[PDB]
């Protein structure tokens, strides 16, 4: 069953990635300003900036150098302004790309090179494992999760009075079907009798608050 | 701190007021209003995505049972208040009551401080009602003391030691509550954080429009005098230096601008991080959830800004 | 028709009592939307949910789902 479910996420995420066109928007949006203040940069160059010409070949075929020296100093300065604001935009986002590139290390290094105890990290549910995934100018993760599905209702208990002790449960939890009592794993219904081996005894029936009585099995008492 | 104020300045409207003849002039710079607009406009649909990511992390809407008994733990404190007419906890409004054209506007922010408080419940109710639970699947409802036991066993101490002192650890629980309300009272450098946001966004808008008085080697600071004392063939010299002088400050005041949101980003992914980490699980890291061994967290909504209960 | 919205006034599009979820952000809780025209609601932050608490009840999950999902950077 767990095969089956991972072979029918792995082709859902395929078919969910082939039909969605919106779903690679931020490798789109990271191109889509580069191109943009590329040519941004690139029209700045046909403003005259109070110039009689945006073309440094008409001023110079036109005027002699002492008063076309005005001109082309006018142009020299719109265009370094110009130039230098493309390059503080471009350190401001080389700076935002190297913080998601660092993101992106940390989640290749603790979710696919192990298992991340870390809460939504390596996706929704408790992560399993992952998978990375090469894609033009950034990488996909396919995050493994386990989600838990088909909860039921129950009466639970702190712990269990018998022979005047009380005890607590190993690893699961105490868990009530209507008349009898099991203990279970907190994250799978797999109940269990109650006995010796998985519950330990501390104190006695007086302190806890919620005890309920039950019969602790021995392993022992058979034999 | 999670998101600052979302300002817009008008470049136009900012460089030459209402002169149709300054905007010819500044046509001659080519698109740099559009490049100031642009940037301006990406920062405030950041600002909605910071919030958006802090506080709107789980699908529904839970809500605390009518009768609130929890083997003896006081939420009082951090629940909604529905007697106050605006639905927050008292550390909340405490919170909230600590916290103090020429072309800019100011947008107001896509979720409400309404909405935020009602993401702040929803995520104390979860927590409270299903511990770790619903923040990795269906909400299931478990008794609080036993998840105490949970997080008691989670950080290496048996689970008998929390119910054989049950009413204790409880008592220093409410205690601990109640402290935190206090020294927000008594302190009112508490919030200083968000204060220097808010602040440094006010002085630079402060400093954006005294830059408007400016000769910047005009005759005047004033657009109208120089239109009114002069004629076109030397007023627009006059001009043109007014145009170089505020669009040089509106562009440090976009780059600036710029830097500020950078980090406003960074400390917005880190709420994100603790808000996914802290509240919704239990953490392992030393010192990420607050000193000590980490057992939960309450979030609470603060203006511009996340407030973390770390109970250790 | 005609709208005021703490963000300001809206023209065209027909305030609409119900709740969805946000389409195009317009601010201060109010999204608009298309439908056939544009619509202008308050945004839904997610579906009521309040599950039973009592002091002695928990849920134990029976069976299990493997998700797979995808996050790109
Ligand atoms: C709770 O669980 C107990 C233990 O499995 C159930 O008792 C069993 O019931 C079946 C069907 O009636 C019998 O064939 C078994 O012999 C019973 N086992 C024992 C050990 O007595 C009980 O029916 C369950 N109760 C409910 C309400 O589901
Ligand atoms: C669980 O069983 C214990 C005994 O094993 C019950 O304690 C008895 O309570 C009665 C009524 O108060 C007393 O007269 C007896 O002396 C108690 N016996 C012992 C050995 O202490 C207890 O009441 C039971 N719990 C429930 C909920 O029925
Ligand atoms: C939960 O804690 C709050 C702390 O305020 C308690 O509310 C106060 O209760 C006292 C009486 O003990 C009243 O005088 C105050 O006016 C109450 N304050 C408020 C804001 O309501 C509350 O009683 C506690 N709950 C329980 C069940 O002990
Ligand atoms: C756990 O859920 C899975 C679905 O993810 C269940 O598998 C289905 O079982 C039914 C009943 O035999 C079949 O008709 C379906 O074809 C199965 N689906 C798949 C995808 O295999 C599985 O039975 C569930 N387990 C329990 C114990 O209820
Ligand atoms: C458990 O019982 C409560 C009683 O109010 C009920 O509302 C809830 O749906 C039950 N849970 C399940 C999973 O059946
Ligand atoms: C649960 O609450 C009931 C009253 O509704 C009370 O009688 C009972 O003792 C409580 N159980 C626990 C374990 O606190
Ligand atoms: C929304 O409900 C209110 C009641 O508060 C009513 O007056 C109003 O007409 C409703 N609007 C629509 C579009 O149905």
């Amino acid at each position: 069953l767990i095969a089956n479910q991972f072979n029918s996420a792995i082709g859902k995420i395929q078919d969910s990635l082939s039909s969605t066109p919106s779903a690679l928007g931020k490798l789109q949006d990271v191109v889509n300003q580069n191109a943009q203040a590329l040519n941004t940069l690139v029209k700045q160059l046909s403003s005259n900036f109070g110039a009689i010409s945006s073309v440094l070949n008409d001023i110079l075929s036109r005027l002699d150098p002492p008063e076309a020296e005005v001109q082309i100093d006018r142009l020299i300065t719109g265009r370094l302004q110009s130039l230098q604001t493309y390059v503080t935009q471009q350190l401001i986002r080389a700076a935002e790309i190297r913080a998601s590139a660092n993101l992106a290390a940390t989640k290749m290094s603790e979710c696919v090179l192990g298992q991340s105890k870390r809460v939504d990290f390596c996706g929704k549910g408790y992560h399993l494992m992952s998978f990375p995934q090469s894609a033009p100018h950034g990488v996909v993760f396919l995050h493994v999760t386990y989600v838990p599905a088909q909860e039921k209702n129950f009466t639970t208990a702190p712990a269990i009075c018998h022979d005047g002790k009380a005890h607590f449960p190993r690893e699961g939890v105490f868990v009530s079907n209507g008349t009898h009592w099991f203990v279970t794993q907190r994250n799978f219904y797999e109940p269990q009798i109650i006995t010796t081996d998985n519950t330990f005894v501390s104190g006695n029936c007086d302190v806890v608050i919620g005890i309920v009585n039950n019969t602790v099995y021995d392993p022992l008492q058979p034999e | 701190p999670v998101s600052m104020t979302k300002t817009s300045v008008d470049c136009t409207m900012y460089i030459c007021g209402d002169s149709t003849e300054c905007s010819n002039l500044l046509l001659q710079y080519g698109s740099f209003c559009t490049q100031l607009n642009r940037a301006l406009t990406g920062i405030a649909v950041e600002q909605d995505k910071n919030t958006q990511e802090v506080f709107a992390q789980v699908k529904q809407i839970y809500k605390t049972p009518p009768i609130k008994d929890f083997g003896g733990f006081n939420f009082s404190q951090i629940l909604p208040d529905p007697s106050k007419p605006s639905k927050r906890s008292p550390i909340e409004d405490l919170l909230f009551n600590k916290v103090t054209f020429n072309g800019l506007t100011v947008l107001p922010p896509l979720l409400t401080d309404e909405m935020i408080a009602q993401y702040t419940s929803a995520l104390l109710a979860g927590t409270i009602t299903s511990g770790w639970t619903f923040g990795a699947g269906p909400a299931l409802q478990i008794p609080f003391p036993m998840q105490m036991a949970y997080r008691f066993n989670g950080i290496g101490v048996t689970q008998n030691v929390l119910y054989e002192n049950q009413k204790l650890i409880a008592n220093q629980f409410n205690s601990a509550i109640g402290k935190i309300q206090d020294s927000l009272s008594s302190t009112p450098s508490a919030l200083g954080k968000l204060q220097d946001v808010v602040n440094q966004n006010a002085q630079a808008l402060n400093t954006l429009v005294k830059q408007l008085s400016s000769n910047f080697g005009a005759i005047s600071s004033v657009l109208n005098d120089i239109l009114s004392r002069l004629d076109p063939p030397e007023a627009e010299v006059q001009i043109d230096r007014l145009i170089t002088g505020r669009l040089q400050s509106l562009q440090t005041y976009v780059t600036q601008q710029l830097i500020r949101a950078a980090e406003i980003r960074a400390s917005a992914n880190l709420a994100a991080t603790k808000m996914s980490e802290c509240v919704l699980g239990q953490s392992k890291r030393v010192d990420f959830c607050g000193k000590g061994y980490h057992l939960m967290s309450f979030p609470q909504s603060a203006p511009h800004g996340v407030v973390f209960l770390h109970v250790t | 028709n005609v709208f005021q919205t703490r963000a300001g006034c809206l023209i065209g599009a027909e305030h609409v009592n119900n709740s969805y979820e946000c389409d195009i952000p317009i601010g201060a809780g109010i999204c608009a939307s298309y439908q056939q025209s544009i619509i202008a609601y308050t945004m839904s932050l997610g579906a009521e949910n309040s599950v039973a608490y009592s002091n002695n009840s928990i849920a134990i999950p029976t069976n299990f789902t493997i998700s797979v999902t995808t996050e790109i950077l």
